[PDB]
């Protein structure tokens, strides 16, 4: 699907090399527009990167570092926007790509790269790279970005074949004839921002951003601001228009929300609509999230000083805080929804700052939604599961660990997960690895929880499956479909038969049983104490003391009662609470 | 003292939804059960729902089952009745009543009732006409309105003797029409003053027309 | 479940006389409901008042002339000295089972000295005519018994089906009725004629009497 999210890992070492590349493949296969940063790092010689073929635009910056691979096929990339920048300076950073026959990047091959709207270029310590010293970078930088830094190292360990003789000014991205830099700014007639040629009638419209196949606002190679169904525009159409006489708001039916550099009739799945017409991943100040009956969340206005919210890591007062710890565990007391993330790390426990004791973890027993991510790299040996989050229902992943993962469990050796209420990972990837004693992984129906095709479970080095089956560690037979989060009848995704509390069971106690029960939506629920259990029949029709087939003791119609109330009554012949004759 | 007050009821389209609210007062409803009984126009009392607020347990007449939910917010000392999927047969006046103490299950206290009409028709506030007067009898003629009722009242609370406010009737057009009259001696006519204060809450409208020789 | 079945469904008695409404439970969970039935009084439009609970116990504020007895599944509300205030529908209820069910209701009505009406006839004023349509209304005030006919005569033409019938609930003090017959006609066949009539037949009349207005 055309728009993917990016990552945010900078130069940090991926913790699971064995799955690192499937994460990139999953993010990027089919993606044309990276809503974030494109970071390609720690890739070995034999890494196939064909899934990058379709990328045209990168909203953030592009980072290519510590790779032994020889080619990154980014030939379709037209435009880097530089919304964020590597080291707050660079839109493109190519660093340390080469061995510490042979390996390392040989040619950038960015032949469609015509526009860098903000930021500059850093290229350092690439032993086998050629042609980079050839490029007229000032042509690629936007008019308002001419003073972008360019810090470029040309130290190589080999000789370069010249640019193909096809190349105009001997400026190229590679030795091939399709690798000549095409210039779109410095070679233009008049004051033209971008042209497709030397004439003044080649010249692109003022709303295009990288070039054009013509003079119109529908002929742009990229939009400088917004794409409105094929037309590049300065802004989208407002959701509201004003009555020419009275100025009452009128819903504009050509109305659109802003999403990245697009106009859209509805924000996409995990995003929030604002009254301002944006699609955001977080309400801007003094707003509250409001959830329609569609499950479709809006950022509406605060009608007063807004209620209190539980922020998690990376929000408000917890913005700069690394881990959940003893110092801040009470911050979560009584929270049902956390705006932000929760990260548990070795320092959470092995502390000045104390050790977070396992029982304090119960604060999260009331937790149903996390809007950021959940990351666990440490967890007390004495707890076999993640049941303190039994009631967690959804992780949105509007913020993801390393830009990538919405759920992450590693180095724990818990024994099962037990996140039994977890029904949705709204976005982001699930990385579960290096949990020696962890079974019940493939017992979870992962893709019932995922919401878009760029999501998957990456898992390696947990307890091996044959070792789980060889100890009878499998879903209890009452769980439907063979899907569960741990051992026993409480851990099922759905009971085949009935539910008593959290326990799946074969039969409620309608006919045989110590405390007799009725049924309600495949639940076993108690008959009132004052119902006499009936041999060979149903004992009760519901919870209330007046839904017995017959009374255990006395009756004060309509209710079976333990004793007649002292407004003075007494038991008569047939057990009925008659009133005393004198008060 | 002790009372209940029904509210939030009036006019709805077929297949619509409305929320009746029953404001308890003078006792706490945790101590007893709260009932909704309804009455169609010129028909008997039909028990509709019960709730025991303490634990929220509810029971429903088969007719309303899975359409009206009844709930009770203990903090407010109030009980609600969320009607959904309103049929035409649900057109009636709705009283909320309580049961008494612990072992006393008669409906001892009742509210005043709110009318609920299920029909697609808008609210036209009527036009109020006069009529022409030893017996001096006169009248007002409030015509073409929907839906009921009408609070006629001659002066503040001055005239309540020989005062007859009639019931309404469905015209073939689909608009109601009543007549409100009053009698007094012929030695008065044009001396003091006589204004019938009519009211129609459904359309916020109000007229205070008069009668004269 | 249980069905309560009252009888009679309606009755008419005179002031001071003894009235007896019965109510009959219907089920195949019989036992003896006697002591677990209640009675309520309701007046037109107003909300029900509790009269009797646990079969025979008189609720506070209720006159003693109201009494209730019962045994088995058959119960009886007597009113030992009927008063004009007592005009109403009376309901029994059982709460021996859930849901608690009401009887169909017994309409009481006070049999009173026959009384002829004080007829009036009212025109559509200059306010009412400046509109699009009009309406002349014919009143029968403070009369008893209930039944009465009101024929319209535009000059001499006998009307078939262009009028409407409205009647008051029996008065709580004198227990008389009151009726309004109105003839639905616009300004179409209004400006035509000049002498509108209204004739009213009633048991308390020797012979139909009529009233009208003069246009000036
Ligand atoms: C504009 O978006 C449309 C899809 O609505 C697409 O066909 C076209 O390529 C886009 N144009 C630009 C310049 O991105
Ligand atoms: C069980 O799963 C079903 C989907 O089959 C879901 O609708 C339901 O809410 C779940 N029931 C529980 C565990 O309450």
């Amino acid at each position: 699907t055309q728009v993917c999210t990016g990552t945010d890992m900078k130069l940090r070492l991926p913790a699971s090399p064995e799955t690192h590349l499937d994460m990139l493949r999953h993010l990027y296969q089919g993606c044309q527009v990276v809503q974030g940063n494109l970071e390609l790092t720690y890739l070995p010689t034999n890494a196939s990167l064909s899934f990058l073929q379709d990328i045209q635009e990168v909203q953030g910056y592009v980072l290519i570092a510590h790779n032994q691979v020889r080619q990154v096929p980014l030939q379709r990339l037209r435009i880097v926007r530089g919304t964020q920048l590597f080291e707050d300076n660079y839109a493109l950073a190519v660093l340390d790509n080469g061995d510490p026959s042979p390996g390392g990047l040989r040619e950038l091959q960015l032949r469609s790269l015509t526009e860098i709207l903000k930021g500059g270029v850093l290229i350092q310590r690439n032993p086998q790279l050629c042609y980079q010293d050839t490029i007229l970078w000032k042509d690629i930088f936007h008019k308002n970005n001419q003073l972008a830094l360019t810090l470029i190292d040309t130290n190589r360990s080999r000789a370069c074949h010249p640019c193909s003789p096809m190349c105009k000014g001997s400026r190229c991205w590679g030795e091939s004839s399709e690798d000549c830099q095409s210039l779109t700014r410095t070679v233009c007639a008049g004051g033209c921002a971008r042209c497709k040629g030397p004439l003044p009638t080649d010249c692109c419209h003022e709303q295009c951003a990288a070039g054009c196949t013509g003079p119109k606002h529908s002929d742009c190679l990229a939009c400088l601001h917004f794409n409105h169904s094929g037309i590049c525009e300065l802004h989208c159409p407002a959701l509201v228009t004003y009555n020419t006489d009275t100025f009452e708001s009128m819903p504009n039916p050509e109305g659109r929300y802003t999403f990245g550099a697009s106009c859209v009739t509805a924000c996409p799945y995990n995003y929030l609509s604002t009254d301002v017409g944006s699609c955001t991943l977080v309400c801007p100040l003094h707003n509250q999230e409001v959830t329609a009956e569609d499950g479709t969340q809006r950022c509406e206005k605060c009608s007063k000083p807004c209620a209190r919210v539980c922020y998690g890591l990376g929000m408000e007062h917890l913005r700069e805080v690394r881990a959940v710890t003893s110092a801040n565990i009470q911050e979560f007391a009584g929270c049902k929804k956390i705006f932000g993330s929760l990260a548990f790390l070795p320092e959470s426990f092995d502390g000045n700052t104390a050790p977070l004791q396992p029982e304090q973890l119960q604060v999260f027993e009331t937790l149903e939604e996390i809007t950021g991510y959940l990351y666990i790299s440490a967890w007390p040996d004495s707890l076999p599961d993640l049941s303190v989050f039994q009631n967690l229902q959804v992780i949105r992943g509007r913020i993801l660990h390393n830009g990538a993962y919405s759920l992450t469990l590693q180095g724990l050796g818990i024994s099962w997960l037990g996140l039994r209420s977890l029904r949705e990972l709204g976005s982001g990837l699930a990385l579960i690895h290096h949990n020696t004693h962890l079974c019940f992984v493939h017992t979870v129906p992962w893709d019932q929880l995922f919401r878009n095709p760029h999501q998957a479970l990456l898992h390696t080095a947990n307890r091996p499956e044959d070792e789980c089956v060889g100890e009878g560690l499998a879903c209890h037979q009452l769980c439907a479909r063979g899907h569960c989060w741990g051992p026993g009848p409480t851990q099922c995704v759905n009971c085949s038969q009935f539910l008593r509390g959290q326990e799946c069971v074969e039969e409620c106690r309608v006919l045989q049983g110590l405390p007799r029960e009725y049924v309600n939506a495949r639940h076993c629920l108690p008959c009132h104490p004052e119902c006499q259990p009936q041999n060979g029949s149903v004992t009760c029709f519901g919870p209330e003391a007046d839904q017995c087939v017959a009374c255990a003791h006395y009756k004060d119609p309509p209710f079976c009662v333990a004793r007649c109330p002292s407004i003075w009554k007494f038991p008569d012949e047939e057990g009925a609470c008659q009133p005393c004759p004198i008060n | 003292e002790v009372q209940l007050v029904e509210s939030g009821g009036g006019l709805v389209q077929p297949g619509g939804s409305l929320r009746l609210s029953c404001a308890a007062s003078g006792f706490n409803i945790k101590d007893t059960y709260i009932h909704w009984v309804r009455q169609a126009p010129g028909k008997g009392l039909e028990w509709v729902a019960r709730i025991y607020p303490t634990n929220g347990y509810t029971r429903y007449a088969d007719s309303v089952k899975g359409r009206f939910t009844i709930s009770a917010d203990t903090s407010k000392n109030t009980a609600y009745l969320q009607m959904n999927s309103l049929r035409a047969e649900d057109t009636a006046v709705y009283y909320c009543s309580r049961w008494g103490g612990d072992g006393f299950y008669a409906m001892d206290y009742w509210g005043q009732g709110t009318l609920v009409t299920v029909s697609s028709a808008s609210t036209k506030g009527p036009s109020v006409f006069p009529l022409a007067p030893g017996t001096a009898a006169l009248g007002c003629l409030v015509k073409d309105y929907f839906p009921e009722p009408v609070t006629v009242s001659w002066n503040s609370g001055a005239l309540t003797s020989g005062v007859h406010t009639f019931p309404a009737v469905l015209q073939s057009s689909g608009l109601y029409s009543l007549s409100s009259v009053v009698t007094v001696p012929s030695s008065s006519l044009g001396t003091q003053t006589y204004i019938c204060n009519v009211n129609h809450k459904p359309s916020n409208t109000k007229v205070d027309k008069k009668v004269e020789p | 479940d249980i069905q309560m079945t009252q009888s009679p469904s309606s009755l008419s008695a005179s002031v001071g006389d003894r009235v007896t409404i019965t109510c009959r439970a219907s089920q195949d969970i019989p036992r003896s409901i006697s002591g677990y039935v209640a009675w309520y009084q309701q007046k037109p439009g107003k909300a029900p008042k509790l009269l009797i609970y646990w079969g025979s116990y008189l609720y506070s504020g209720v006159p003693s002339r109201f009494s209730g007895s019962g045994s088995g599944t058959d119960f009886t509300l007597t009113i030992s000295s009927l008063q004009p205030e007592d005009f109403a529908t009376y309901y029994c209820q059982q709460h021996y089972t859930t849901p608690p069910t009401f009887g169909q209701g017994t309409k009481v009505e006070i049999k009173r000295t026959v009384a002829a009406p004080s007829v009036f006839i009212f025109p559509p004023s200059d306010e009412q005519l400046k509109s699009g349509t009009a309406s002349v209304v014919c009143l029968l005030n403070n009369f008893y018994p209930r039944e009465a006919k009101v024929q319209w005569k535009v000059d001499n033409a006998l009307q078939s089906g262009n009028s409407q019938e409205s009647v008051t609930e029996q008065d709580s003090k004198d227990s008389t009725y009151s009726l309004s017959s109105t003839l639905t006609l616009s300004k179409a066949d209004y400006e035509k004629h000049k002498v509108y009539a209204c004739e009213v037949t009633h048991q308390g009349l020797s012979s139909p009497v009529t009233k009208s207005f003069n246009r000036g």
